[PDB]
RNA sequence: GAACUGGCGAUGCGGGAUGAACCGAACGUAGAGUUAAGGUGCCGGAAUACACGCUCAUCAGACACCACAAAAGGUGUUAGU
RNA sequence: UUUGCUCCACACAAUAUAGAUGGAUACGAAUAAGGCGUCCUUGUGGCGUCGCUGAACCAUAGCAGGCUAGCAACGGUGCACUUGGCGGAAAGGCCUUGGGUGCUUGCUGGCGAAUUGCAAUGUCAUUUUGCGUGGGGAUAAAUCAUUUGUAUACGACUUAGA
C-alpha cells in the first residue's frame, strides 16, 4: 500500500518495526546495506489494528510476541552492518532538529 | 537536545490585495531564510499551521490549529501565497506561523 | 530572527531608516532605536531649518492647542517621520507603533546589548561624497530642544565605561585565539579542517 | 532597445518604361527587421521620390561587428531636433562595437539634450583609425600611456536588512 | 624628524589587474583586465577559467590584489601565456579570500552525517581548549 | 452658437488621492490562471532592480485631461556650432 | 464594619496572550580610511595580517532526553547559598571569592522505549486574579455634616474642630 517498512533499530533509538508514508520522510544520503535481512515476511496483513466497536469507550484507560522476536531477529542483522563505519550508532540514536540559521532549501541531507 | 523544531518559521503578512480591495481567501506568508522565488519554489505544496490558544478547553486541549498549504510564489522577494481551510482572522497580520517539511520531495 | 533589534541611529538617513523600520514593525519585529541625536538628513542645515520653520508655522487658527504638535526632540522627530509611514489611525497601526521605542543616547537597558546598523540607510553608503548633510541633534537644538549637552555628558561617561569593557574583552579574546591556535594542528583540528570547520 | 545594425537594400517596382531600378542600400540601427525596414522607407522618402507602396525591399541582412573585442574610438555625426530648431552635432565615443556605441549615443542625447529617438537622425558613424585625430577631451583622457586610476568609496549592497558591523568603503 | 603621510593605497585598475567576476554567467571566476573602455567599464578576459573575452561594467567585478604583466590590448593566447607564466591561479588560491570561498562551499556541501561528525569533533576540540583555559 | 464621431444622461468595475464625461474595460453566481490602464521606499499588493547621463534650488522637482506661469537674463553646470 | 491587610512557598481553579519554540552575541571614531597582532624612541610611529558581509560565532547526541558501570581529567555547566565590588539616563543589572550539590556526549560499556497502530500543535510558554493552607510583617485615613472667607454661580479652593 505504497508504504515504507522501516526500523530503528529498536536497540538503538527504540523505534520498532513499522511502516511510514514516503511523503513524510527525508531520504538522507547516508546509506547502509540491508542485504542479509529477510523482510518478505512482512506485508499489509502483518499490521492489523483489530478495529474497535462503538460500544467500547475508553473512560480512563499488550504487545505481540511474534512482533517482538521478529524485531529481535532483524535488528541484530542490521547492527552488524552498523558497526562497520564509525559513529552510525550515535548518529541513529541522536535526534534531528533545525537550529537557528538552518535553511532547508539550502541544506543537503 | 534543547531544540526540537521540525518546521520553518514564517510571518503572516497580509491578504492578497489591490490598493484598496483585499481578498481574504489568499494569504501572504514571509518564510524566513528565503529571499528569491527560485529558493521559494522549494516550499511549494508544504503544509502550514497557524497555532493559537484559547481559554475554553474543547477536546482535551486549549490549543487550536488552522491548516493550509503553500500554493505559489509572490513577488520577487520570496513571499509566498497560502490558502487555508478557513481563512486567517486578519488580526494575525504579523503573527508567527509554521511551515512543515511534509509533503517532502527529498 | 531576533526578539528585539537594537539599532544604533548614528550616521543613518531619517527617511530611509524610517521606511525600513516601519515595515519591520508592520511585519512584527520589535525595534528599539538608540542614539537618535546622531541621525542625518540630506541637505543643508539652513534648508532643513527652513523646512522645520515651514512646518512650525502650521497650527489650528481658532485654538492652537488642538493643532499639529511640533515636537522638538530628535527621537520625536524620528517618531513623526515614522508615524507618517505607518497607518497609525487603525488598531493594526497602534499595535505596530507599540512595538517601537526611540531614545536619545543609549539608556541603561540597552547599553549592555548589541547595536546593529541598516546598510541601505547609512549616509556613507547612500550619499555621494560632497553632498551636504545635517545632524538631527544640531537641528533639534536649533529649533528648541533643551537637553543636548546633558546627553553629550552622559554619552561621554557611557563611552568611557564601554572602552573599559572593551579592553578586557579584547584581552580575553586574544587569550582564546592564542589557545585555539596552539590547540590547532592536532588530529581533530585536521579532521575539522577537512570537513570545513 | 538593444540595437542591431542591418543593411537594407531596396528599389522601385519595375515598370515597362524602366526595368532594373538602381537598388539603393542603407545601414540602419534598429531593434529588429520591422523597425529597420520602416526607418529605411522613412529615409528614402526623405531622399528620393519613392514610397513603400511604389517600391520594394530586395534584401535585409544583419551586419555584426567584425572585431567585437577590439576597443575602438568612433566619431558620430548626428542631426537632432531641439524644441526650437534643428542642429548638427559631432560626438565621439570610445567603445567596443558600433551597435553599443550608438546605444550609448542615444542614451547620451536623451540625457543631455532631452532628444528622443524620433528626433535623432544618425548621419554617420566611423571608426577613427589614428590617435591625435581624437578631438574631445573626455575620450582623449583615456588614451594616455599607462592609464591607471583607483575606484574610491566602494559601496557593497547587502542582502540582509540588518548588518552587524559598521561597513568599510575601502576598495 | 621627517614628514609622515598616511599613504592610503587601494587597488588601482589597469591592464594585468586580476579581477573576480561577482555576478553574471561566470559569477565567481577570475579574469584579467585587458584594456580600459572608460571610467565605468573595461575589457576583460579570463581564458584559463573559461571566461570569454568581453567588455563588462566595473560594478559586476571585484578587483583582487593580484597584478601581472600584460601589454594593453593583448589577445587571449598572450593573456593565457602570461597568466600561466606569472602563475596567479595558485597565488589566488593561497589567499585567505579564496580559502573563505572554499570554506563556504564546503560547508554548503556537507551532509547531515557530516554535520553530526563536526558537532562531535567540535565538542572534543572545545573540551581540550577549555582545559587549556585553566593554566593561564 | 454649429459639423462628424464617441460618451455621460441611463453605468457599476480597475486606474487618475479626490471628481458624471478622461484612460482601461462594460456587469448572472462562483473557482483557477493571465492581463489592460496604472504602478513596485513606507502608507500599499509588487525590484531601496539593472544600465547610461543630468540637476543641489536661503520659494528644487516629481506624470496626460488637471488644477497655471511669460518676455528678458545668469564665467551656475553640461553638451554642442 | 465579626478575624480584616500585605509579603513569601505550593495547592487548585479561573483569566487571557498584536503572537517563546537554541542565544537581543555590549568599544569608539573615520569612510579619499580602518580593525587586530607585534616592536620601539609611545607617535598623526615602524612591520605583519584581515575585510570583499552574520553563508558568522557560541551552543547543539541521551524517554520532550531515562536507569546504571567504568576510564581520563581537576576542566565545563546548572541550582540554592556565600564574600567583595561596580552600576542613577529609565540604575533593578554586570562582575567576582569560597564551599556545597547535580549533570557531563572528553572516551568505552549494559538495560529500557513498540500499540500515538501511515500524519493530525498532539499540548512542555507567561499574564492577571481568586480561594486554601503555614510562615513572617503593621495596627490608618479620606469624605459628608459643623466651621472659616485670603475663595466662591453651583461644584471647587483655603481654614478650624477629642
Amino acid at each position: 500500500d505504497n508504504t515504507l517498512l522501516v526500523t530503528g533499530p529498536f536497540k538503538v533509538n527504540g523505534v520498532p518495526l513499522r511502516r511510514v508514508n514516503a511523503r513524510y520522510v527525508i531520504a538522507t544520503s547516508t546509506k547502509v546495506s540491508v542485504e542479509g535481512v529477510n523482510v518478505e515476511k512482512f506485508n499489509v496483513e502483518y499490521f492489523a489494528k483489530e478495529k474497535l466497536t462503538k460500544k467500547e469507550k475508553k473512560e480512563a484507560n499488550e504487545i505481540k510476541t511474534e512482533r517482538v522476536e521478529d524485531q529481535k531477529v532483524v535488528d541484530k542483522a542490521l547492527l552488524a552492518e552498523i558497526k562497520k563505519t564509525p559513529l552510525l550508532k550515535q548518529y541513529l540514536s541522536a535526534s534531528f532538529s533545525l537550529k537557528n540559521g538552518d535553511k532547508p532549501h539550502l541544506l543537503k541531507f | 537536545a534543547e531544540s526540537h523544531r521540525l518546521y520553518v518559521k514564517g510571518k503572516h503578512l497580509s491578504y492578497q490585495r489591490s490598493k484598496r480591495v483585499n481578498n481574504p481567501n489568499v494569504s501572504l506568508i514571509k518564510i524566513e531564510g528565503v529571499a528569491t522565488p527560485q529558493d521559494a519554489q522549494f516550499y511549494l505544496g508544504k503544509r502550514i499551521a497557524y497555532v493559537y490558544r484559547a481559554s475554553k478547553e474543547v477536546r482535551g486541549s486549549k490549543i487550536r490549529v488552522m491548516w493550509g498549504k503553500v500554493t505559489r510564489t509572490h513577488g520577487n522577494s520570496g513571499v509566498v501565497r497560502a490558502t487555508f481551510r478557513n481563512n486567517l482572522p486578519a488580526k494575525t497580520f504579523g503573527a508567527s506561523v509554521r511551515i512543515f517539511l511534509y509533503p517532502s520531495n527529498i | 530572527v531576533e526578539p528585539v533589534v537594537v539599532i544604533d541611529g548614528k550616521g543613518h538617513l531619517v527617511g530611509r531608516l524610517a521606511s525600513v523600520v516601519a515595515k519591520q514593525l508592520l511585519n512584527g519585529q520589535k525595534i528599539v532605536v538608540v542614539r537618535a541625536e546622531e541621525l542625518n538628513i540630506s541637505g543643508e542645515f539652513f534648508r532643513n531649518k527652513l523646512k522645520y520653520h515651514d512646518f512650525l508655522r502650521k497650527a489650528t487658527a481658532f485654538n492652537k492647542t488642538r493643532g499639529p504638535f511640533h515636537f522638538r526632540a530628535p527621537s520625536r522627530i524620528f517618531y513623526k517621520a515614522l508615524r507618517g509611514m505607518v497607518s497609525h489611525k487603525t488598531a493594526r497601526g497602534k499595535a505596530a507603533l507599540e512595538r517601537l521605542k526611540v531614545f536619545e543616547g543609549i539608556p541603561p537597558p540597552y547599553d549592555k546589548k548589541k547595536r546593529v546598523v541598516v546598510p541601505q540607510a547609512l549616509r556613507v553608503l547612500r550619499l555621494k561624497p560632497g553632498r551636504k548633510y545635517t545632524t538631527l541633534g544640531k537641528l533639534s537644538t536649533s529649533v528648541g530642544w533643551k537637553y543636548e549637552d546633558v546627553v553629550a555628558k552622559l554619552e561621554a561617561k557611557r563611552k568611557v565605561s564601554s572602552a573599559e569593557y572593551y579592553a578586557k574583552k579584547r584581552a580575553f579574546t586574544k587569550k582564546v585565539a592564542s589557545a585555539n591556535a596552539t590547540a590547532a594542528e592536532s588530529d581533530v583540528a585536521k579532521q575539522l579542517a577537512a570537513l570545513g570547520y | 532597445a538593444h540595437f542591431k545594425e542591418y543593411q537594407v537594400i531596396g528599389r522601385r517596382l519595375p515598370t515597362e518604361s524602366v526595368p532594373e531600378p538602381k537598388l539603393f542600400r542603407m545601414r540602419i540601427f534598429a531593434s529588429n527587421e520591422v523597425i529597420a525596414k520602416s526607418r529605411y522607407w522613412y529615409f528614402l522618402q526623405k531622399l528620393h521620390k519613392v514610397k513603400k507602396a511604389s517600391g520594394e525591399i530586395v534584401s535585409i541582412n544583419q551586419i555584426n561587428e567584425a572585431h567585437p573585442t577590439k576597443v575602438k574610438n568612433f566619431g558620430v555625426w548626428v542631426r537632432y531636433d531641439s524644441r526650437s530648431g534643428t542642429h548638427n552635432m559631432y560626438k565621439e565615443i570610445r567603445d567596443v562595437s558600433r551597435v553599443a556605441a550608438v546605444e550609448t549615443l542615444y542614451q547620451d542625447m536623451a540625457a543631455r539634450h532631452r532628444a528622443r529617438f524620433r528626433s535623432i537622425h544618425i548621419l554617420k558613424v566611423a571608426e577613427i583609425e589614428k590617435t591625435a585625430d581624437v578631438k574631445r577631451q573626455y575620450v582623449k583622457q583615456f588614451l594616455t600611456k599607462d592609464l591607471k586610476f583607483p575606484l574610491p568609496h566602494r559601496v557593497q549592497k547587502s542582502t540582509k536588512t540588518f548588518s552587524y558591523k559598521r561597513p568599510s568603503t575601502f576598495y | 624628524t621627517d614628514s609622515i603621510v598616511k599613504a592610503s593605497n587601494w587597488r588601482l585598475v589597469e591592464v594585468g589587474r586580476v579581477v573576480l567576476i561577482k555576478k553574471g554567467q561566470s559569477a565567481g571566476k577570475l579574469a584579467a583586465i585587458v584594456e580600459i573602455i572608460d571610467q565605468k567599464k573595461v575589457l576583460i578576459d579570463g581564458p584559463k577559467a573559461g571566461v570569454p573575452r568581453q567588455a563588462i561594467n566595473l560594478g559586476q567585478v571585484v578587483l583582487t590584489p593580484l597584478t601581472f604583466a600584460l601589454p594593453r590590448g593583448a589577445r587571449t593566447a598572450t593573456v593565457s601565456k602570461k597568466w600561466a607564466a606569472a602563475a596567479v591561479c595558485e597565488k589566488w588560491a593561497a589567499s585567505s579570500w579564496a580559502k573563505k570561498i572554499a570554506q563556504r562551499e564546503r560547508r554548503a556541501a556537507l551532509t547531515d552525517f557530516e554535520r553530526f561528525q563536526v558537532m562531535v569533533l567540535r565538542k572534543q576540540k572545545r573540551y581540550t581548549v577549555k582545559k587549556a583555559l585553566a593554566k593561564a
